[PDB]
Order: structure tokens, then sequence, then C-alpha cells
């Protein structure tokens, strides 16, 4: 679950950057 | 918090975050890159 927490933090950062590009 | 771990050698922050920071600033602080920039400068300068 700690690995889930680190991976989902990266997923939110990638989604935020994708929204800024769009 | 995001500026400190994404820092490498202090004031040398890779563009990957140069923007990621600018954008989180542009998002969390909702600061258009104009406003975000001044901040990016201060954070990098200070966090350096």
């Amino acid at each position: 679950l700690e690995e889930v927490n680190e991976r989902e933090h990266s997923m939110k950062a990638s989604l935020q950057t994708v929204d800024i590009r769009l | 918090a995001f500026g400190h771990k994404y820092s490498e050698e202090g004031g040398l922050i890779n563009e990957s975050l140069r923007d990621q920071l600018l954008v989180t600033i542009q998002k969390t602080f909702t600061y258009t890159r104009t406003q975000a920039q001044h901040l990016f400068i201060i954070l990098m300068e200070c966090m350096k």
C-alpha cells in the first residue's frame, strides 16, 4: 500500500500536467 | 515539499519540475505562469 501511495502520487502529477497541456 | 525532493543540487532543478513546480504553483496557487514565475524564482533561490 505504500507502493500504491507513491505510484498514485505520480499518477496525479502526470494527470495534472496532462490537463495543463490540454 | 515538492521543491525540496525535486531539487538535485539546490538551485539546479530539471525542467521536468521547473514546469511541474511552475504548474503545481500554477495549479495549487492557481498562479498564471506570470505570478508562478516570481514564485518559482523565490522557491528555487531559497530552496537552493
